[PDB]
RNA sequence: GGGGACUCGUGAGAGACUGCCGGGGUCAACUCGGAGGAAGGUGGGGAUGACGUCAAGUCAUCAUGCCCCUUAUGUCCAGGGCUUCACACAUGCUACAAUGGCCGGUACAAAGGGCUGCGAUGCCGCGAGGUUAAGCGAAUCCUUAAAAGCCGGUCUCAGUUCGGAUCGGGGUCUGCAACUCGACCCCGUGAAGUCGGAGUCGCUAGUAAUCGCAGAUCAGCAACGCUGCGGUGAAUACGUUCC
């Protein structure tokens, strides 16, 4: 049917995207039907830190940390494409589940 | 321990203490580091040698301590005033 | 500032009354952003000010400002070891200013239980010149009247 | 901190509400948080040294 | 119009004229006023004698009010203090029981300033 | 075809579906007096209709959504002003005088660290 | 089911430069006023601290030179303390009420958290909670009912239906353990306080004032703190003499 469903997670911006486009590109041409990388609304984590390591609580930083979520695409479960979905060596940085 | 659903507390080592003497019914003091247990209606006419910080207070159950810790008997802190 | 004059901000017309001078008179009410409280009670004082007349509310609330805008403020001024009050000429949108000032001020100290009958009665009671609101207005007038010796310092 | 202590909170204790948490780096009992294991102090130097990844400077 | 010996305020709503008896605030007042159907929205000067009666016997059946809940209160506190326990001695001295914070505070328990 | 527009305050954002009629607001399935209550929100919804001269036309409804209900009047104000311009090529200086077509963007400032609001210090206390 | 219109999410870009007009200025820098534009002269706010000062702070984050301890100034454990209380200061909270209290009804957010978890629904309890268990590593499910606001009712200016300290009793949950010393709930109790002396603080706009919500640390929590988030939303600025 339209079952493989794939999440692909990222904490950089450009690391992420091409490697929806680029490298999910490899699909279509095992002929399956795609859907387009869908974005998703961006995580963050918030942190604030004293500067000082003693008695100066009034000069703080503020860390984030954001997470990128792309790709929802509902490929057609065809199992030629299936063993070339997962053949390709994604980056170090990108995550990915096959659900 | 303070909610009736999981019974009072008094702490294992205590309560083989007065097992001990309540098979023979003798009156021997109990020396215990033991503040946090509850009294219960078997310590009764039992005296506790208890732990307060720095020394051994004797304490003696009569009978309207018997919903009390036993460390409220020991006080802690000393102030006497000021002046 | 000492850079020179700010933009002062443009009211909008009252809906209910069709008049700049019910929304200043709302602003002056207005504490804590409660807003449509504060509208609350300035178109229910105004509404049993009519109940006491039959007189349309805001001609008497004119006539009530009219009676309690000041003309001579006394802005104190020291020279050398000695401190004097100068006497000089209010310009208009402030002698509006503080006028309703003193309205919402006299009125909060006024011998009522709510305030739509506290603001009410010193609304009435200014347009006849009796309330203490206009009471302020001969005291600020009498004195920068005693001080007429002093009008020729004015920066 | 003292050696000892960094050793201790390491282990199993007695009583597991016993347990803590501590520096990873310099062994802090304070200011520790949980996603990364680290005090406020040595999670300041490695976020501007780029060696743990996701965490930059934050400006809105 | 006295209920227990108390002397309710003259003119005065019934939801809160039962308040001024002392072992009863809110709650009881809402819940003597719904086992005994007088409504809450009545002043106390039409109270019915009639009416007086049937709320001057359901306390004694349930309630617990001045003299017998005061010396009840009096005399747990008399209790502490002849054990010997920690809030016995902290009754005596006129400082606060309750674990309370007694550096900047505890001019409840204390009076006011005695400024040495 | 249909006309489409949004108008936004603070956080508000509306859908204006501005369709000609006898003139009726059902703002997110409820009408102006039932949605807003109050006379001032009501005068700045119908403001850009009383410049044109066309409020017993156009008859409205909206998606309200996002913000406070003051938020949701001016961004529906912002919201008729821009519908007016695609059936009408010739009100617009008419309602660009009046500013009907300013976003007006006044945002909640951020909280500063050491601040205790966005810009409330503590007390100073020199000594 | 489906639609690609509208929002939104987030990628890539367009846009503001004194670019255009008029007056002033050595024709210059630039300034005053327009037009057009979502925005106009740094559009708003953040990030960003030159050379140095204060022998400023930190040997208790870490690191380190000297110096001292090594049957103890090392290290383990149980109890206690860090929470004391004639007082003095400092920063806040809740107040002294009618622009309010209480009761009933009803409307509109934003940014966040969730696997040793978030607990919908049902059921029992006045209530904190207990129990059962769906769904959810989440734009999906839960957190999640925002509170002020609006409308109706009542109180009627009183130390009160204002205030909610203190104390008496009864509980729940976390944890080996809640006495010293946890928070929350129920019933009772109902203190000072009626707007604060000399003095002193913050704030120029979505600011001040007021109203909630969330996070970190965290078993629980002394959270009224801190860092954030949105709601409603003012009054003024002549001016540069004085501080
Ligand atoms: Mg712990
Ligand atoms: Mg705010
Ligand atoms: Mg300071
Ligand atoms: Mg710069
Ligand atoms: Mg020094
Ligand atoms: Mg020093
Ligand atoms: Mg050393
Ligand atoms: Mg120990
Ligand atoms: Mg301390
Ligand atoms: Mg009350
Ligand atoms: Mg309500
Ligand atoms: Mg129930
Ligand atoms: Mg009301
Ligand atoms: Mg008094
Ligand atoms: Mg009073
Ligand atoms: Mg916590
Ligand atoms: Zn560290």
């Amino acid at each position: 049917g339209q079952k493989i469903r794939i999440r692909l997670k990222a904490y950089d911006h450009e690391a992420i995207d091409a490697s929806a486009r680029k490298i999910v590109e490899t699909v279509v041409r095992t002929g399956a039907s795609v859907v387009g990388p869908v974005p998703l609304p961006t995580e963050k984590n918030v942190y604030c830190v004293i500067r000082s390591p003693h008695k100066y609580k009034d000069s703080r930083e503020h860390f984030e940390m954001r997470t990128h979520k792309r790709l929802i695409d509902i490929i057609d479960p065809t199992p030629k494409t299936v063993d070339a979905l997962m053949r390709i060596d994604l980056p170090a940085s990108v995550d990915v589940n096959i659900q | 321990p303070r909610s009736l659903k999981k019974g009072p507390f008094v702490d294992e080592h205590l309560l083989k203490k007065v097992d001990v003497q309540n098979e023979k019914n003798t009156k021997q003091v109990i020396k215990t580091w033991s503040r946090r247990s509850t009294i219960i209606p078997d310590f009764i006419g039992h005296t506790f040698a208890v732990h307060d910080g720095r020394k051994h207070v004797p304490v003696f159950v009569t009978e309207s301590m018997v919903g009390h810790k036993l460390g409220e008997f020991a006080p802690t802190r000393t102030f006497k005033g000021h002046i | 500032p000492r850079k020179g004059p700010a933009p002062k901000r443009p009211l909008v017309n009252d809906p209910v009354y069709g008049s700049q001078l019910v929304t200043q008179l709302v602003n002056k009410v207005l504490l804590k952003g409660k807003k449509s409280l504060a509208e609350r009670i300035v178109y229910g004082a105004l509404e049993q000010a009519r109940d006491k007349t039959g007189t349309d509310p805001v001609i008497t609330l004119k006539r009530a400002l009219d009676n309690v805008k000041p003309a001579l403020e006394v802005r104190s001024r020291r020279v050398g070891g000695a401190t004097y009050q100068v006497p000089v000429e209010v310009r208009p949108d402030r002698s509006t200013t503080l006028a309703l000032r003193w309205l919402v001020g006299y009125s909060r100290q006024r011998r009522e239980k709510t305030m739509i009958e506290r603001l009410a009665n010193e609304i009435l009671d200014a347009s006849n010149g009796l309330g203490a609101s206009v009471k302020r207005r001969e005291d600020t007038h009498k004195m920068a009247e005693a001080n007429r010796a002093f009008a020729h310092y004015r920066w | 901190a003292k050696k000892a202590l960094v050793n201790k909170a390491a282990g199993k204790p007695r009583f597991a509400v016993r347990a803590y948490t501590r520096c990873s780096k310099c062994g802090r009992p304070r200011a520790v948080y949980r996603k990364f294991g680290l005090c406020r102090i040595c999670l300041r130097e490695m976020a501007h040294a780029g060696e743990l990844p996701g965490v930059q400077k934050s400006s809105w | 119009a006295r209920l227990v010996g108390v002397d309710l305020p003259r003119d005065k709503r019934m939801e809160v004229a039962l308040t001024y008896i002392f072992g009863i605030g809110r709650t009881r007042s809402n819940e003597i006023l719904a086992a005994t159907g007088i409504d809450r929205d009545l002043r106390t000067r039409d109270l019915t004698e009639e009416q007086l009666i049937h709320l001057r016997d359901y306390i004694e059946a349930n309630l617990k009010v001045e003299g017998d809940l005061r010396r009840e209160v009096q005399a747990d506190i008399r209790r502490k203090i002849e054990i010997g326990c920690y809030q016995g001695l902290r009754h005596r001295r006129g400082m606060p029981v309750r674990g309370q914070r007694t550096k900047t505070n505890a001019r409840t328990r204390k009076g006011p300033k005695r400024t040495i | 075809r249909p006309i489409q527009t949004v108008g936004r305050r603070k956080e508000a954002v509306v859908r204006v579906r501005l369709v000609p009629g006898t003139g009726k607001f059902d703002l997110n399935g409820r009408s102006l007096e039932d949605y807003f209550p109050n006379k001032v929100h009501q005068q700045l919804i119908k403001a850009p209709l009383v410049t044109v001269d066309r409020v017993e036309s156009f008859d409205i409804f909206a998606h309200l959504g996002g913000g406070g209900p003051s938020g949701q009047a001016g961004a529906l104000r912002l919201g008729i002003a821009r519908a007016l311009i695609l059936v009408s090529p010739e009100d617009r200086p008419a309602l660009k005088k009046a500013g009907f077509l300013t976003r007006d963007p006044r945002a909640t400032e951020r909280k500063k660290y050491g601040l205790k609001k966005a810009r409330k210090a503590p007390q100073y206390s020199k000594r």
